[PDB]
């Protein structure tokens, strides 16, 4: 429901799965880092009916 | 007479650096894992480089059981450990 109407396009950011990894001595932890895309959605349909 | 006449373990270079706490070949680390052995007749372990390949050999006078089986139990927690493969 979008009829407070202040915006054409929507985002909904997409969230992926982490990734497990071997802990080695004496040796750091590997970081994870995930670059997400995102769903959009557009209001284009504009329907009339007249008489 | 039991005797232990070979005992040896073929490693690359790099695995023995991670195991010999990044010592060479003929340098045996205090703190490594090859070390803390049982002494009968010298330094229970020797080891060589050759073309990229180290030999991990138990020392002549020093192949009793206990140096076989404490070398074999330490290289398979350190295989474990650092995900080294153990190829039998």
């Amino acid at each position: 429901d979008v009829t407070g109407k202040k915006g054409d396009r929507f985002h909904i950011p997409n969230i992926g799965r982490a990734s497990v990894f071997d802990k080695l001595p004496e040796t750091p932890v590997q970081l994870q880092a995930r670059q997400e895309s995102d769903f959009y959605v557009d209001i284009d349909k504009y329907k009339e009916s007249s008489f | 007479a039991i005797t232990c006449t070979a005992c040896t373990f073929t490693m690359t270079d790099a695995e023995f650096a991670i195991l010999n706490e990044g010592v060479a070949a003929p340098t045996i680390d205090p703190r490594g894992s090859f070390a803390g052995l049982q002494s009968l007749s010298g330094a229970p372990i020797t080891a060589s480089a050759s073309a990229g390949t180290t030999t991990v050999v138990v020392a002549a006078s020093n192949r009793n059981d206990a140096n076989i089986r404490t070398l074999a139990q330490r290289l398979r927690r350190a295989a474990q450990a650092n995900r080294i493969t153990f190829t039998a």
